[PDB]
RNA sequence: CGCGAAGAACCUUACCUGGUCUUGACAUCCACGGAAGUUUUCAGAGAUGAGAAUGUGCCUUCGGGAACCGUGAGACAGGUGCUGCAUGGCUGUCGUCAGCUCGUGUUGUGAAAUGUUGGGUUAAGUCCCGCAACGAGCGCAACCCUUAUCCUUUGUUGCCAGCGGUCCGGCCGGGAACUCAAAGGAGACUGCCAGUGAUAAACUGGAGGAAGGUGGGGAUGACGUCAAGUCAUCAUGGCCCUUACGACCAGGGCUACACACGUGCUACAAUGGCGCAUACAAAGAGAAGCGACCUCGCGAGAGCAAGCGGACCUCAUAAAGUGCGUCGUAGUCCGGAUUGGAGUCUGCAACUCGACUCCAUGAAGUCGGAAUCGCUAGUAAUCGUGGAUCAGAAUGCCACGGUG
């Protein structure tokens, strides 16, 4: 686990964020940042995040805060042995 | 060993001495316990990704000389495993010899 | 069986070191960085001057180089106009000021190094490498050596299947410490492939 | 007052003609010399897989032996600091002066 | 060994009792280089045995100990396609070594608390000829008998 | 006067200082009983004043490093009877023939390459 | 099969998805334009594109070159692409087993033999005798390192016997005795004695001695064998790609999980668990480093900050042990896996996928089938410590001491 001396969002995606609060809710916003953390302005919005080969698009609710972007994204697929 | 390898390793030496080693202050004097809680640290920690991917010094892997191998490095000769062994026994390096005890 | 290197073997009871300078843990991995680049570029220049030994000394600010070369006059050149062009571009390759000395070797039959590179030019001029191999050993034992052997191997003769054969005459205790046993490596680039010349020359005891 | 001066060899051979050598120079300028004192002996050891590829289990061991010296000069007249600063040291010694 | 004609390794004597006997006994209980822990379970245990078998300290564990030493033991041989149990006579300090290991191997195996009651209670009994160590005698004995016509 | 004697064992240097008197015995200043908690150590020590049975004619002074409790009462056994020889000198063939005399020169050998331990190997599978 | 890898979060990285470049990320050659480097804004995941400040360094024998940048076109670059059955170099193995050969002579039509066999002896083709063989070489042994005793020299940062002082601490004066450091020597040779043995070689035993028969350990690997391994350390013959099998970037993956095997660690308890007190090591490492004392925190750690390129300071309080108490044979006051919560630290960044800390939970496990492995003495067993790699990240590897 990271410090409390601060979370941690990247740049590129947290002026992202802010740009599309205001106006309104649209196409999926498209990202690779998967270790960036989540935050309370990002509730209600559709993040497209990248999984290696695809961007599966997670809805951000409200339990979500906290929790890194990245698991809810599996990178690895796996069906059973037989 | 494949020279485009060599030619990073060269270009992030290079990329971190200019860059950190003097920018070093923000990782350090303001992400520090005082009353910077405020957007001062915020904006430092904020600063630092917009730097190179590199300039970082926990991205060298620290190569052999010679030949580039990224495997079996030691640190008081700067050579891999392979080219020591090989030059002590020509007898390029002073002092050193086989050990029995 | 492989066989322990016989020089190394021999540092510090009958056989001098190569370098004899002195640094501590921060500048050790960079003389030996400038030392490689500096023999690699005398060794690459003086190709027709029969070195056959290069020994660095590192005093306390300056580098000194000492060629052992059967040929001075080659490295020498008239009066020294070109002993001064390998101390300029010494000195850079080092980044110190250098001061390069010219010592002597008498007899390159008794030579390990000048024999292991003889072999190969022949070799390289596609010269039978048995005539090779017989004429350096009788050469050597001539002048006074104990003990020869020498050995070449791989794709001898343009063969499709790699052999080694060697020629051994004399006396050669590889296995005592006492022994002057002079042994050194070349290699041959023939247009089949790649041809290793290796030689030991035994000199005495003590 | 008092010079404190340490040596540093690869090989106790060369130490011994540097150490003795220094000893009796400033002897000569009518000093009295401290020593020498032989210091304990750093000898790092470095192990090293032989073969390029696999073969773990051989292995080679090296080493390289730092042999030092020190001596104490403690009535440095006003011409023997100096002169030590004009003696023919070997190149594989190098000294350490402290005042 | 196939030539060695090995020595023996000497023995220091019990500090408290000066026995060459005990300093055996010490290293057989002994376990992982513990050579005090040892001591102080042997000690332990004989003094309670003492008081129990009323006096006579090391004596006492010499007579349970006479009741244990085997005379005859057996030894495996192949003969062509069968394999006998060629009975033979033990040798002497050899029936010192096998009487203790046996002592201590059932003084392992008891429900008893510690291990100093546990071998002191085997070596009561084995005085009176009760305890498996005891009956790990009379079994070699008894299989040493049955096969006497191979002697 | 005092009579010195230097013994070693596994690690440890000791140096006994022997001087007429009775007996009384000190390590790094501290009594035997103090030092060695260890009751066999102390029957060793004792040892070599009991056979040449000097024991309550002499102070002992002794100074002991290196090593562990046994390696410490064993250079004491040794350093003791090498003072003691300078003591008399001629009490020397009895104690040869207790063993003290004798230096016991076994050491720990040393860890060998692709052994866990001095000759302990890993274990061995054919497939 | 804890192997290359002495350490995969990014990098490493060679693999995958996508976005990008084509004389190229690395080098030489020409032409041309700009001294370089800067210090900043936007777009972008970033590569990269745009843009705004910026400087004009030196000889000019006043034409350029310096060195650096950018563009053009081709010689070429580049390849962890294939072939270890085309090769070099290096390594494993039989095996630290005692063998493997040659010159000359002689025997045989010849391949070949002899020597090198035989009687003894040895760790040994080690040695002595005999002998159509006479000699020699590579191997064995010795020469090298370390350990075990003693002696000479030097005495700080190491030591303290005799002295005086003392705050009881070698801490002060002081001493060079002792431990110790590290240079130079002495010592062990079947040398001496007795017996056996072919008037032999060598064997048993004894003395003396620190050590006795190769004192202990190490390095040292003969001719060759397995077309053994490595074309991904490196070098290299042939073949192949050159808008891509080359180059750059972000994210992923190498950490998947029905299963099977190899090597380890922790346990199943009382020779033990837990709590308090308390002894005794050795070998090492340290400058973008080791980090003391003190204050804060239950803890990992945080804050301030001395000392040290080190016999001086730090890492760093050895643990088994020992004394007292407690538990009382129970899936337990054994076991500590798993999971929830809360944290620290490194690092641009710990979701995939780090280490450690505190609270809580308390799986299997009650000594293991057929079978199988290591070890002959300071050895096995058991207890801790250090080092390399390394920003962080060992139950592995390499070394050290304690009991034994
Ligand atoms: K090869
Ligand atoms: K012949
Ligand atoms: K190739
Ligand atoms: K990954
Ligand atoms: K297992
Ligand atoms: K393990
Ligand atoms: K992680
Ligand atoms: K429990
Ligand atoms: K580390
Ligand atoms: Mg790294
Ligand atoms: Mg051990
Ligand atoms: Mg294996
Ligand atoms: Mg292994
Ligand atoms: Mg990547
Ligand atoms: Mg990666
Ligand atoms: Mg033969
Ligand atoms: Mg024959
Ligand atoms: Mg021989
Ligand atoms: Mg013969
Ligand atoms: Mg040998
Ligand atoms: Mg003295
Ligand atoms: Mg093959
Ligand atoms: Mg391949
Ligand atoms: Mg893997
Ligand atoms: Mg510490
Ligand atoms: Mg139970
Ligand atoms: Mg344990
Ligand atoms: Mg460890």
């Amino acid at each position: 686990r990271s410090l409390k001396k601060g979370p941690f969002i990247d740049l590129h995606l947290l002026k992202k964020v802010e740009k599309a609060v205001e106006s309104g809710d649209k196409k999926p916003l498209r990202t690779w940042s998967r270790r960036s953390t989540i935050f309370p302005n990002m509730i209600g919005l559709t993040i497209a995040v990248h999984n290696g080969r695809q961007h599966v698009p997670v809805f951000v609710t409200d339990e979500m805060v906290g929790h890194k972007l990245g698991e809810f994204a599996p990178t690895r697929t796996y069906r059973g042995h037989a | 060993a494949k020279q485009s390898m060599k030619a990073r390793e060269v270009k992030r030496v290079a990329l971190a001495d200019k860059y950190f080693a003097k920018r070093a202050e923000l990782k350090a004097i303001i992400s520090d316990v005082n009353a910077a809680s405020d957007e001062d640290r915020w904006n430092a920690v904020l600063k630092l990704q917009t730097l190179p991917r590199d300039s970082s010094p926990s991205r060298q892997r620290n190569r052999c000389r010679q030949t580039g191998r990224p495997h079996g490095f030691l640190r008081k000769f700067g050579l891999s495993r392979i080219k020591v062994r090989e030059a002590a026994m020509r007898g390029e390096i002073p002092g050193l010899k086989k050990a029995s005890w | 069986g492989q066989k322990v290197h016989p020089n190394g073997i021999r540092l510090g009871i009958v056989k001098p070191w190569n370098s004899t300078w002195f640094a501590n843990t921060k500048e050790f991995a960079d003389n030996l960085d400038s030392d490689f680049k500096v023999r690699q570029y005398l060794t690459k220049e003086l190709a027709k001057a029969s070195v056959s030994r290069i020994v660095i000394e590192r005093p306390a600010k300056s580098i000194r180089v000492t060629i052992h070369t059967a040929r001075p006059g080659i490295v020498i050149g008239k009066k020294g106009e070109d002993v001064e062009k390998l101390r300029k571009v010494v000195a850079d390759i080092a980044g110190v000021p250098a001061q390069i000395n010219i010592a002597e070797v008498r007899k390159p039959e008794l030579d390990a190094k000048l024999v292991a590179d003889s072999i190969t030019s022949q070799l390289e001029r596609r010269v039978m490498f048995r005539r090779a191999m017989k004429r350096a050993v009788q050469n050597a034992m001539r002048l006074g050596a104990k003990g020869i052997k020498v050995e070449v191997s791989g794709r001898l003769g343009g063969a499709e299947i790699a052999r080694t054969e060697w020629y051994r005459e004399g006396r050669v205790p590889l296995h005592t410490l006492r022994a002057d046993i002079d042994y050194n490596t070349s290699e041959a680039h023939t247009t089949y492939g790649v041809i290793g010349v290796k030689v030991w020359i035994f000199k005495g005891e003590i | 007052q008092r010079i404190r001066i340490r040596l540093k060899a690869f090989d106790h051979r060369l130490i011994d003609q540097a150490t003795a050598e220094i000893v009796e120079t400033a002897k000569r300028t009518g000093a009295q010399v401290r020593g020498p004192i032989p210091l304990p002996t750093r000898k790092e050891r470095f192990t090293v897989l032989i073969s390029p590829h696999v073969n773990k289990d051989a292995r080679d061991q090296y080493e390289i032996r730092t042999h030092l010296r020190l001596v104490d000069i403690v009535e440095p007249t006003e011409k023997t600091v100096d002169a030590l600063m004009r003696l023919d040291l070997a190149a594989g010694v190098d000294v350490q002066i402290s005042l | 060994p196939r030539r060695r004609v090995i020595g023996q390794r000497k023995i220091l004597p019990d500090p408290k009792f000066g026995s060459e006997l005990l300093a055996k006994f010490v290293n057989i209980l002994m376990v992982d280089g513990k050579k005090s822990t040892a001591e102080s379970i042997v000690y332990s245990a004989l003094e309670t045995l003492a008081q129990r078998s009323g006096k006579s300290e090391l004596e006492a564990f010499e007579v349970a100990l006479e009741n244990v030493r085997p005379t005859v033991e057996v030894k495996s041989r192949r003969v062509g396609g069968s394999t006998y149990q060629v009975p033979v006579e033990v040798r002497p300090v050899r029936r010192n070594a096998l009487a203790m290991r046996w002592i201590v191997e059932a003084a392992r195996k008891r429900g008893d608390k510690s291990m100093a009651l546990r071998l002191a209670n085997e070596l009561s009994d084995a005085a009176e000829n009760k305890g498996t160590a005891v009956k790990k005698r009379e079994d070699v004995h008894r299989m040493a008998e049955a096969n006497k016509a191979f002697a | 006067n005092q009579y010195y004697g230097t013994g070693r064992r596994k690690s440890s240097a000791a140096r006994v200082f022997i001087k007429p008197g009775n007996g009384k015995i000190v390590i790094n200043q501290r009594s035997l009983e103090q030092y060695f908690g260890r009751e066999t150590a102390r029957m060793v020590v004792r040892q070599p004043l009991e056979l040449v049975d000097m024991v309550e004619k002499l102070d002992l002074y002794i100074t002991v490093k290196g090593g562990g409790i046994s390696g410490q009462a064993g250079a004491i056994r040794h350093g003791i009877t090498r003072a003691l020889m300078e003591y008399d000198e001629s009490l020397r063939s009895e104690l040869r023939k207790a063993g003290f005399v004798t230096r016991d020169a076994r050491q720990v050998e040393r860890k060998k390459v692709g052994l866990r331990k001095a000759r302990r190997r890993p274990q061995f599978s054919k497939r």
